[PDB]
């Protein structure tokens, strides 16, 4: 709906749309945002996007990754793991334990 | 500052033997950095986690 | 692929004055 | 008449520009720019990939070509049987070959009779490019334009430049600007005027 | 008050050629002379009519003050050959010492004031100082070569031909000619003006004035920093590959000790059967056969000539296991500093550094290391380190206008990363003449 | 070209940061932290006097970017090779008796007349660099810092209630606080942006009186300094739950665990970088004591 | 003949937990992580005088030997090793070897098979030419026997 703003002919809108966008709250806008994370890593950064979406499916999007990066599985971790299935003393040698 | 991904290229790999007596004559020591490993290739790392 | 080195050069173009017939002023 | 001078069109300075680029680095949001000032910034900007390492300001062969000896290649200019040692054999890649490369090049340098001639500008007019390039746009930019650090501002992905740039060509001096400036001469005549470019 | 804050002389024959044609030619009466007895007021009246500020020594001490007045002066002071150039002088406080100098260059335009004859620079010095000294037959090769890369095929040039004789050739040198008219006597008169033309009171070089221009221009351009890519002095050193930037030669630490090299240390001497080479070390005699366990020595070489195929080796060898470093002072290769993505191929190895001849420049590559990319956290652990022998003893990369054009980690600038130099887009006017130059800085 | 009374304290030169989403002069935002202790103790020891040579002053071509670059390096998300004498063998040379690179005031190194830029007193910066030059050794092996004894102290020095803990020991306290996602790392950015240089330069020059005068001045902007970046090395780091607010909780606040690895809810050293970071706690903190 | 075991170095013992692999500086060097203060040392150009006791010489991965016995080289390290059992025959200056106990393996092979290493008996060795010119390498051995 916005963004069709200023570049629809139906008259109206530019009155509920050009003056839509244009109260205190409703500050539209796609691109490219600042979310917070900003510059936190996984196997690569999180940049933001604000692409039009509904927010119930986004919501849902917004918390698997949100919460794979609060999910610290180091692979010393899942070494130790691995570990656990082998003739009791077997020694694991392999990536950084973090 | 990201993880590889492509495959750079690295400088090669001269093998040094030592053996229980060597002699020790370097007197082609290639300039350009190289990698010198002491235990024939054997590097062994092969169990892929999937 | 496996990461490959490029290198390139900044180009030049000096054709010799294209003589014209056309006046510009009058 | 006495040719005493060469007009050329556009003209090939010495130095120039040259950049090696890692092949591997490619930010990919696609930066698109107004077809217009992607002919100013154009070459510049282009010659300025992103993931470009060391960049050198060679001496050109484009104009010191092989044609006067000096075949430069190596960053050295290195002419060639110019000053050897009489009774013998030059001495394969010897080092005076390039005390030698300096010196037929100062010699080019000595002479270059050409003389210039405008050609082919163009002339966008504000709307068309963008508003950064256009400061430093003064009208009517070379068609055939050249390459230049400035200029590539605020049209590169690099993010610290446009601290080394966009804050760069903001100090007092360096007022950056390629164009048609007036020179003084502007009315001067000849058998054409003379505008300065 | 120490460097170019003294007293300044140079030896005649400067003197001479350079600086005394132009004498003549603006008519002032020839200088005066530096003498024991001449008060600073003699000095003050020489200059005040050759109006130049040179004098001419050739009279016992200087002594008394004018001597002081000399500092206060430039008044370079010529005279003949040096040495005891501070018995010259009556330094009756102790300061002049045959031993001070900050040898320079002094572009003669800052000595005559009618700078219509004065022309080039000191840019030149810098340029036949490396020239190697070519010899009369050296020359007419030089010359006849560069008359062919020109297209003017040139013979009979220069020689003669007289037929009954042979076509014997004359020579070519001629530095500085002043085509001056001769006294029937065959020889040279002093330039007088109303009897021989005004196109010849000082004869440029024989180059056309607009010509002279672009050379100016040139040379400018030719003595620049940026263009100076043929380098000296390697440094041999052993080390663990690892630093970006080429222009990096590692410094040496505090043990370690300079020893000049010489062909009076490596003896060969015999220590448990076999003939080890042992090496000496000055500073307390202790041969030390075995490479290994030498004793932190800064190995300089300026020599490099007179090396066996072996003494050289071990003392190579022994900079690998001992951390010797040696330092070849007389190499002359050129760099390249070529990215990572295709790193080396020629390849010097280090019996060549040593044995190469004088002459042959060869060419060397560094690594460019910044834009190698941040190895996995998987990748298999790497064992053993590189080693990693060659430096450069100057700093490489000039050429280099900018580098590392690449984000890090979207924001901030990689480290080694430079941005080009404000200087180079800051295109500014154009004099009140031709000469285009700079943008004020809101100063004129 | 401006004096001194005081580096810091002077506009241009303050230390904010961002507590969500505000700003809070430092001391503001540490004064939101909670300790459990937890057995152990942090016996202090005595940092190793510096290793007193410097890296030789090498000319190098360029402009060494040197408050960024030596932050970027200290707390900054990945300085993918700091220690390169390069930028500071040249920055040893600002440590002469006399020479014209004049240290440029935005934080960088220049030469003759740098022009334009307002650097710092030519004075102030020669005690400056005459310490943190040496701070380009760390790399080499017989000067590396030995990082463990160091943050010992980094602690009392951070945490450990003054006076009281003040008196050589504490136990490693685990710190908690209720952040603001990705909280850790935001928070460091907004440090690796601040100016660094005006609070050394102050530090390396302030007579006596007006040192301590300064101390207490920064005793937050500090502490701050390293909480960010001790956090770099602390052990775990999870997020404690409370009630709908969230609390990170920070493994030990003081027992650097020598970890390596690429975290999340933090900056993470390299190997290397700890061999950086060791170095220059070295060096402060013997100045901050005296 | 047994290399006595200098002064300045420290008696450390061997756990797999020292040599953790870990990256430092573009690259993932296998850092050991001396003992006594717990300090890294990425490479083995550093890595202080150690002298490293070899007891299970079970576990430790074929690569983390690869960096010992090689680090013994570049930094002096000492390592001493103890469950081996070899042979040690003693043939003089004229048959001079003919086996050459690989230390890949001399490192790394079962708890058991027993190597026959062999020494060189040099006191009836040939007192070089007293003019003769040098020749350039010497000649090492990276293994002695820890024992009479």
């Amino acid at each position: 709906p916005a963004l069709l703003r200023d570049f629809t002919q139906v008259n109206w809108l530019n009155r509920d749309i050009t003056n839509m966008l244009q109260q205190a709250g409703t500050k539209y806008g796609l691109g490219l945002t600042e979310t917070r994370l900003d510059y936190v890593r996984l196997v690569k950064t999180i940049v933001g996007h604000a692409l039009n979406i509904d927010h119930f499916a986004a919501s849902v999007l917004n918390i698997n990754l949100r919460a794979l990066m609060e999910a610290n599985v180091t692979a010393d971790d899942r070494i130790k793991a691995l570990q656990a299935h082998s003739m009791i003393s077997t020694q694991f040698h392999g990536p950084n334990q973090g | 500052d990201d993880v590889g991904i492509m495959q750079q290229k690295k400088p090669p790999t001269v093998v040094q033997s030592r053996t229980d007596v060597f002699n020790e004559q370097f007197a082609n020591e290639a300039l350009h950095p190289t990698t010198k490993v002491i235990f024939n290739g054997l590097d062994v790392n092969t169990e892929v986690q999937p | 692929k496996i990461a490959t080195a490029s290198s390139a050069r900044q180009a030049d173009v000096e054709k010799p004055a294209d003589v014209t017939f056309t006046i510009e002023n009058v | 008449l006495s040719d005493d001078f060469k007009q050329i069109s556009d003209p090939k300075g010495y130095l120039t520009y040259s950049v090696k680029y890692e092949d591997q680095f490619t930010k990919k949001d696609k930066l698109r720019a107004s077809e217009a000032d992607d002919r100013i910034v154009g070459p510049t900007v282009n010659l300025f990939k992103y993931g470009a390492a060391v960049v050198n300001i060679d001496l050109n062969r484009d104009f010191f070509d092989t044609a006067t000896g000096i075949d430069l290649t190596k960053g050295i200019p290195l002419v060639q049987d110019l000053l050897v040692p009489i009774g013998v054999t030059a001495g394969a890649e010897q080092s005076a070959e390039y005390v030698s490369g300096l010196l037929m090049v100062l010699f080019k340098v000595m002479t270059d009779n050409r003389l210039v001639i405008v050609g082919e500008t163009t002339t966008p007019m504000s709307n068309t490019l963008s508003t950064v390039v256009n400061n430093v746009l003064r009208t009517t930019y070379h068609n055939n334009v050249g390459v230049n650090p400035a200029l590539l501002r605020d049209f590169t992905q690099v993010n610290w430049l446009n601290r080394d740039i966009t804050n760069m060509l903001q100090q007092a001096g360096t007022k950056y600007g390629l164009g048609l400036t007036e020179t003084r001469l502007d009315y001067v005549r000849l058998v054409k005027t003379i505008v300065g470019h | 008050d120490d460097l170019d804050e003294g007293i300044r002389m140079t030896t005649y024959d400067q003197y001479l050629s350079h600086i005394r044609e132009r004498l003549h030619i603006t008519n002032v009466p020839d200088p005066i002379y530096i003498t024991g007895a001449s008060t600073p007021d003699q000095i003050a009246a020489s200059v005040q009519a050759t109006h130049v500020a040179v004098v001419l020594y050739q009279s016992g001490v200087i002594n008394g003050p004018a001597s002081t007045y000399l500092r206060e002066n430039e008044v370079l002071v010529v005279m003949p050959d040096y040495y005891d150039v501070v018995s010259r002088f009556a330094n009756a406080n102790l300061q002049m010492n045959n031993n001070r100098y900050h040898e320079s260059v002094l572009e003669i335009a800052d000595i005559f004031d009618q700078a219509d004859f004065i022309q080039t620079s000191d840019a030149v010095r810098q340029l036949r100082a490396l020239m190697p000294t070519l010899s009369t037959s050296q020359i007419r090769h030089a010359i006849e070569r560069i008359a062919q890369i020109t297209d003017v095929d040139s013979t009979d040039y220069g020689k003669l031909t007289l037929r009954f004789l042979g076509t014997l050739t004359r020579s070519l040198k001629m530095q500085n000619a002043q085509i001056r008219r001769i006294r029937p006597d065959g020889t040279v008169l002093r330039y007088d003006d109303q009897i021989d033309i005004e196109a010849f009171r000082w004869s440029r070089y024989f180059l056309d004035e607009l010509q002279l221009r672009r050379l100016s221009v040139g040379l400018r351009l030719i003595t620049n920093p940026r263009i100076a890519r043929r380098f000296n002095g390697v440094r041999i050193m052993y080390l663990t590959d690892d630093d970006p930037d080429p222009d990096f030669v590692p410094d040496v630490p505090e043990g370690y000790v300079a020893v000049q090299y010489a062909h009076r240390l490596f003896s060969s001497s015999l220590a448990n059967k076999r003939n080890r080479v042992t090496y000496t070390h000055p500073p307390t005699g202790m041969a030390y056969p075995s490479p290994t366990g030498r004793p932190h020595v800064h190995m300089t070489i300026n020599e490099r000539a007179g090396m066996s195929k072996l003494v050289a080796d071990n003392i190579i060898a022994s900079v690998i296991k001992s951390n010797w470093v040696v330092d070849i002072l007389d190499i002359e290769y050129t760099a390249e500093v070529m990215t990572p993505s295709e790193g080396y191929t020629q390849h010097v190895d280090a019996e060549s550094i040593m044995t190469a001849p004088k002459g042959k420049l060869f060419h060397l590559q560094f690594m460019d290391g910044l834009l190698r990319p941040e190895p996995s956290a998987f990748d298999p652990p790497a064992s053993g380190e590189d080693m990693r022998l060659i430096y450069p003893l100057q700093p490489i990369s000039v050429a280099r206008s900018m580098r590392a054009i690449v984000n890090h980690n979207e924001v901030d600038r990689p480290r080694g990363a430079v941005a080009p130099s404000s200087y180079e887009m800051d295109t500014g006017t154009l004099s009140r003449n031709g000469d285009l130059l700079y943008s004020p800085v809101a100063n004129g | 070209q401006q004096p001194t009374g005081g580096y810091t304290t002077l506009e241009q030169f303050a230390f904010t940061i961002r507590n969500d989403g505000t700003n809070a002069t430092p001391t503001q935002f540490l004064q939101l932290l909670s300790w459990e202790a937890t057995e152990n103790e942090l016996v202090k020891k005595t940092i190793p006097t510096p290793e007193t040579h410097l890296p030789s002053a090498r000319n190098v071509p360029g402009n060494v970017y040197i408050e960024d670059a030596i932050t970027q390096a200290l707390f900054g998300i990945s300085a993918q090779n700091v220690n390169a004498h390069g930028y500071f063998s040249r920055l040893s040379a600002l440590a002469l008796p006399n020479t014209s690179a004049r240290l440029g005031l935005d934080g960088v190194i220049y030469n003759s007349e740098t022009i334009n830029i307002p650097f710092y007193d030519p004075a102030a910066v020669a005690n400056f660099a005459a310490t943190y030059a040496k701070l380009g050794n760390a790399s080499t092996p017989r000067y590396r810092a030995d990082m463990i004894d160091i943050y010992a102290h980094v602690g009392l020095e951070l945490a450990g209630t003054d006076a009281e803990r003040a008196a050589g020991v504490m136990p490693v306290k685990r710190a908690k606080f209720d952040s603001w996602e990705g909280s850790l790392i935001s928070l460091s950015r907004d440090v690796v942006n601040w100016k660094i240089l005006a609070f050394l330069i102050d530090l390396c020059s302030l007579e006596g009186e007006a040192l301590r005068a300064f101390k207490t001045r920064n005793r937050d902007v500090f502490r701050m300094m390293l909480f960010i970046m001790s956090t770099a090395v602390a052990a775990n780091v999870v997020n404690r739950k409370v009630t709908k607010r969230v609390d990170r909780v920070l493994e030990y606040i003081g027992v650097n665990s020598m970890r390596t690895a690429g975290r999340t809810a933090t900056i993470t050293y390299d190997l290397s970088r700890h061999e950086f970071a060791a170095k220059f706690l070295q060096l402060t903190f013997t100045r901050w004591n005296a």
